[PDB]
RNA sequence: GGGCACAUGGCGCAGUUGGUAGCGCGCUUCCCUUGCAAGGAAGAGGUCAUCGGUUCGAUUCCGGUUGCGUCCA
């Protein structure tokens, strides 16, 4: 037949190399060539993959057998599976008490697209799992999570994200029960109570390691603030693509750099982790001013944000650029040009900010004008070799994309600490680096509450510090050292009697057996 | 943390006490005496500075030591020299003698024992088991199982007499119960010299296996099963390595060694081994099978007064095989009474002194013109006729060894040689194939498209697609010239075996008065040896 | 049953004595399933089905073996 032959010579491959690795012995012809010279016998077009033989192992056999054919830290053994979910589409609110919507976002519920979320074009592959489920949080969820467990990945550690407009504008109730069934889809409670779904995605099997809520500046209040730390949000991301006020308001952007500086002020002393977007090539930059502004952001004390997203303006059509593009009033860089300023750009990156990402993912065939490539990272790469100078992102000098891109490996580690002043606060930054290769293998941020900004009842009855963020990629008591640097810092460096960190709900319990104790949604612990 | 060993090793081992007594918590204990790396970080790199002039090279760039450094130093590694081992019973020997610490610090015990690279779980195993618990015990065996495989660690296990302990390991090993649990059973419900027997034979340990097999049973008859088990794994030696003791059944294996030997490969052994058990039919064939005649006409003649002369028949057709005219002639003669056929073969092995002695013995002076004249006219016949070929064979060699006519360079000149033309250095991709080929190489071949190794040293062949050219880069027929001697000792051989049997000859023939004859050959044979070309310039 | 064109990355192909490493899919990796796409980039998978003598050269020449169309008497 055509494809029975196929199957049976899959149970055939998953039988021997069970039978073979019980004993612990490996293969030999990287089972593919053996899988053809039985089941190609007539060659009718039977092509298998590693995830198809992977989706045949028997359980007992599948979870002890599956992470012996991955290595990479951040791939299976840190876990950390960015799982994406988009809400229902709807329209941001600015577009109320200014006129009109922001002029770059494409897409959206009154564009030419009827059914994705705005600022999206409905083809990323994000857009067309949620409508394939129909943007429900549960179906998004259960699908991608059983998407990546066949996949052969032994994800441990869903990181959500919840993309998509502003979340932060939509009625409390659907918001309530968007996050109830989140952590129900993971854990498997079948409940709607907000409380009780973060009672047992705690104690839950994959742990939701956290949850990122990009939103707005002015929805960032403290209320509103109070409401994402009751979801369990862990990172914000907060849309600024300026530092210069005019372009904010030809945008139509609809909230003063003053604004986003306060916000960003606010929820770093709330123990947030603040990830920015930043956007190139605005109309009437031009590029000195690119340069300007991406120069001031980490010079200026104020923004200064742990996180970034540089996402070079493309003109797509329907948006309010489209009806300024077409006249001419407004041209986009070169090539060559952005590359470069990409380049530059990334020479001033401090080591502790972390470039999350590069230009937006919106295909090439929809974009009207912007950048040419998709892989714009990789040119800005090779012309800083070009140029002499090296990035310092640590994206680029984490653990696990060496392992596998440039294949060096680590062993010089040694401790290294910044101490910088960010939004009013003295953040410390340590970590555990290899100052040879310029290698990071651990990291945690560190902050003492500023008095002028902190606001929490927990915080503001006695003095404290937040250890906001702790990564490790790739013995192994990396946790544990950083962990205990950051008590002796903020028991003399920070004079603070408690210090509490703040974590997402499904890593609550690995504090536990530091001696921490949960209270109101950080997981603090008195000195 | 090694270096706090390796800075002042002497005063470390000194006070390995006082530091034990400092460190704590077990677990900074444990994970020290794991992470102990052979290589030292204070005379080997990680220089301290504080002495050396502040205008010296500081540090240079540490090499990869490619790959092929760790294969020939794993293998070259000493297990007796090593730090680490060092370290470890030193660490041993401060843990195991107070008792408390053997309470408490276990696992720093387990740790050392599955760290000293002998790998000494046997003792790592037994303390486990020797600790009188069900909560710690367990505790330990999945730490163990943590650090060191599984499935070692398990074997070791059996290989430690135990079946609880092996089943409770066996809980860690991802094995299908069915495939031990009828395995530990049926090592459990059995006596312990047979228990003992099974787990040597399941590691594969078959000389453990057949010693403990063989003290089951205190009789004086042998068991079966232990030969059934020697004569599928071939084990005799330790048969008799372990029987030194009972002469009856050192007798058994020495009958079923022989028998082994006689079939595989090997003659005189099974003789011997059958001088024991008699086996009077098999110990004259093995012995005639060997071509030792005498001893096994002796025992014809000492046992068999019947088929004294067929033996004597099959002794003579063999050494007319084996060519050995010489006790052809003896057996000849002594034994089946022919004295013209024993001066006969004494012609044949050009003898003729004793073949003299022979015809005289039968007082028959007719065989000179009978054999021996003629035998030493066949003589002369045969030297002349490899005189003639020798001297054409020489001719041709020199021929081709004419002059370097260079066509060959690109080889390192030993590849030449030939009586030292030319040194060498290193070697080149082995080229030249049979009687002077070139080296065009515009292509890299039908085989080709890889690295060469350079192995031109003074000859080379490969395995690629099996030679496929009778000139196997080597010194003998239809040689490529270029031969640095080795073809002097393709003569060399063959003048040295001739000249004491040419000398002999010619004696010979002299003493029988035609001189004439002998002394030219002699005379040539001479000659032709000092014409050849021995070596460089005859020197 | 023997002659017999052919038998060559998983697959259909360029295997060539003036003269042997790759085409199209297929698989793995990264960019990226908007941290891991079944696109694009970049690689791993082989010196012919064995051997004998000569050529800068050898299942590549000749010779026979196991199948793939095929007989023939
Ligand atoms: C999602 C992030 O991308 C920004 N953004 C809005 N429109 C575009 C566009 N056409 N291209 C790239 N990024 C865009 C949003 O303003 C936010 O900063
Ligand atoms: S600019 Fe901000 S508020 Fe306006 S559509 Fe884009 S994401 Fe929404």
């Amino acid at each position: 037949p055509e494809k029975e032959r196929f199957i049976q010579c899959c149970a055939d491959i998953t039988l021997e190399l069970t039978d073979s690795l019980t004993s612990g012995t490996t293969r030999e012809i990287n089972l593919n060539g053996l899988i053809t010279k039985y089941s190609k016998k007539y060659k009718l077009k039977q092509q298998p993959r590693l995830t198809d033989i992977i989706n045949s192992i028997p359980d007992q056999y599948k979870k002890y057998l599956l992470p012996k054919l991955k290595a990479k830290p951040v791939r299976t053994a840190s876990g950390i599976a960015v799982v994406a979910v988009m809400c229902k589409p709807h329209r941001c609110p600015h577009i109320a008490y200014t006129g009109n919507i922001c002029v770059y976002c494409p897409g959206g519920p009154d564009s030419d697209f009827e059914y994705s979320t705005q600022s999206y074009t409905g083809y990323e592959p994000t857009s067309m799992r949620a409508i394939r489920a129909r943007y429900d949080p549960y179906e998004q969820a259960r699908g991608r999570v059983e998407q990546l467990k066949q996949l052969g990945h032994s994800i441990d550690k869903v990181e959500y994200v919840l993309m998509g407009g502003t979340f932060m504008s939509l009625p409390k109730e659907y918001r309530e029960d968007f996050i109830v069934k989140l952590h129900n889809a993971l854990s498997g409670f079948n409940g709607n109570d907000i409380d009780e779904a973060i009672l047992y995605s705690q104690q839950s099997l994959t742990k939701c390691v956290g949850i990122t809520i990009e939103t707005r500046p002015d929805y960032c209040t403290q209320t509103h603030l109070d409401d994402m730390l009751k979801y369990g949000c862990t990172r914000l991301e907060i849309g600024v693509q300026s530092l210069y006020e005019d372009v904010a308001r030809d945008t139509n952007r609809g909230h003063t750099v003053r604004s986003v500086c306060e916000t960003f002020a606010v929820s770093k002393d709330a123990g947030y982790k603040v990830v920015s977007h930043m956007m190139p090539d605005l109309p009437n930059v031009g590029m000195e001013r690119d340069i300007e502004q991406f120069k001031e952001y980490f010079e200026n004390p104020d923004f200064r944000t742990d996180g970034l997203k540089i996402y070079p303006t493309l003109v797509i059509r329907g948006t309010g650029l489209y009806e300024l593009w077409k006249t001419g009033r407004y041209k986009s860089y070169s090539a060559n040009a952005l590359v470069d300023l990409v380049a530059r750009i990334l020479a001033l990156v401090p080591p502790w900010t972390r470039i999350y990402r590069v230009q937006r993912d919106i295909p090439m065939p929809l974009v009207t004008s912007g950048v040419d490539n998709g892989n714009l990272r990789e040119l800005a790469l090779a012309r800083m070799k070009d140029l002499g100078t090296t990035c310092r992102d640590v994206r680029t000098r984490e653990v696990g994309i060496q392992e596998v891109h440039h294949k060096v490996q680590p062993d010089q580690v040694e401790l290294i600490r910044r101490d910088y002043y960010a939004n009013g606060g003295w953040e410390t930054f340590l970590s555990y680096e290899d100052p040879k290769k310029d290698i990071l293998i651990g990291l945690l941020r560190l902050r003492k509450a500023s008095k002028k900004y902190t606001y929490r009842k927990e915080f503001t009855s006695q003095r404290t510090s937040i250890v906001r963020e702790l990564h490790v990629y790739g013995h192994q008591g990396f946790g544990t050292l950083l962990m205990e640097e950051a008590e002796r810092i903020a028991k003399e460096e920070h004079g603070s009697e408690k210090i509490s960190v703040i974590s997402g709900v499904g890593v609550r319990n690995y504090y536990g057996k530091l001696g921490y104790e949960l209270d109101g949604p950080y997981m603090s612990k008195r000195i | 943390l090694d270096i706090l060993h390796d800075y002042a090793p002497e005063l470390f081992i000194e006070n390995l006490e006082v530091f034990i007594n400092q460190i704590g918590r077990v677990d900074y204990l444990n994970l020290f005496i794991s992470c102990l790396s052979e290589d030292d970080v204070t005379k080997t790199k990680y220089k301290e500075t504080l002495y050396s002039g502040i205008s010296k090279s500081f540090g240079m760039e540490p090499a990869p030591l490619t790959e092929m450094q760790i294969y020939m130093k794993k293998k070259m590694f000493d297990p007796k020299t090593s730090k680490v081992n060092k370290i470890c019973d030193a660490v041993l020997n401060v843990l195991l003698s107070n008792p408390e610490y053997k309470k408490k610090y276990l696992q720093t015990i387990i740790t050392a024992y599955a760290s000293q690279n002998p790998q000494n779980l046997s003792a790592a195993l037994k303390l486990i088991s020797e600790l009188e618990n069900s909560e710690e015990k367990d505790s330990c065996v999945t730490y163990l199982c943590f650090l060191q495989d599984v499935n070692v660690v398990y074997k070791s296990a059996l290989s430690l007499y135990d079946v609880s302990l092996a089943l409770l390991v066996a809980q860690k090993s991802q094995m299908d119960p069915r495939e031990y649990l009828p395995f530990l059973q049926e090592l459990q419900d059995n006596e312990p010299l047979r228990r003992k027997f099974l787990i040597d034979d399941y590691l594969g340990n078959y000389e453990k296996a057949l010693e403990h097999l063989s003290e089951i049973d205190k009789d004086g008859n042998v068991s079966e099963e232990v030969i059934d088990y020697v004569e599928s794994h071939d084990l005799y030696k330790h048969g008799l390595a372990l029987y030194r003791y009972d002469s009856e059944k050192q007798n058994v294996i020495y009958n079923i060694y022989a028998k082994h030997l006689s079939s595989n490969q090997m003659y005189t052994d099974a003789a011997v081994a059958y001088e024991m058990l008699g086996k009077l039919k098999e110990a004259m064939g093995a012995y005639q099978s060997a071509k030792r005649w005498r001893e096994a006409m002796s025992i014809a003649v000492q046992k068999f007064p019947e088929e004294v002369e067929s033996v004597a028949e099959e002794l003579i057709s063999s050494l007319t095989f084996e060519h050995r005219y010489v006790d052809a002639a003896d057996i000849q003669l002594e034994y089946l009474d022919n004295v013209k056929e024993a001066v006969a073969l004494y012609c044949k092995a050009y003898r003729y002194d004793i073949a003299s002695l022979v015809a005289i013995k039968a007082k028959k002076d007719e065989l000179l013109e009978e054999v021996v004249d003629p035998g030493l006219g066949e003589g002369f016949g045969i030297i002349a006729e490899l005189l003639a070929d020798c001297k054409g064979q020489i001719n041709s060699q020199l021929r081709r060894l004419r002059e370097l006519r260079a066509k060959k360079e690109e080889n390192p000149y030993a590849f030449y040689g030939q009586e030292t033309e030319q040194a060498d250095d290193v070697s080149v991709a082995p080229s030249e194939t049979s009687t002077q080929e070139s080296f065009f190489t515009r292509y890299t071949g039908k085989t080709g498209g890889t690295a060469k190794t350079g192995a031109s040293r003074r000859t080379a062949k490969n395995k690629r697609r099996e030679e496929r050219k009778r000139a196997r880069g080597k010194k003998g027929t239809i040689y490529e010239e270029e031969y640095l001697v080795q073809s002097v000792g393709r003569l060399i051989e063959r003048l040295n075996q001739t000249k004491p049997d040419a000398v002999r000859v010619v004696e010979g023939l002299c003493r029988r008065n035609m001189r004439e004859q002998a002394h030219q050959i002699q005379k040539n044979f001479v000659e032709v040896l000092d014409l050849l070309k021995a070596n460089v310039k005859e020197i």
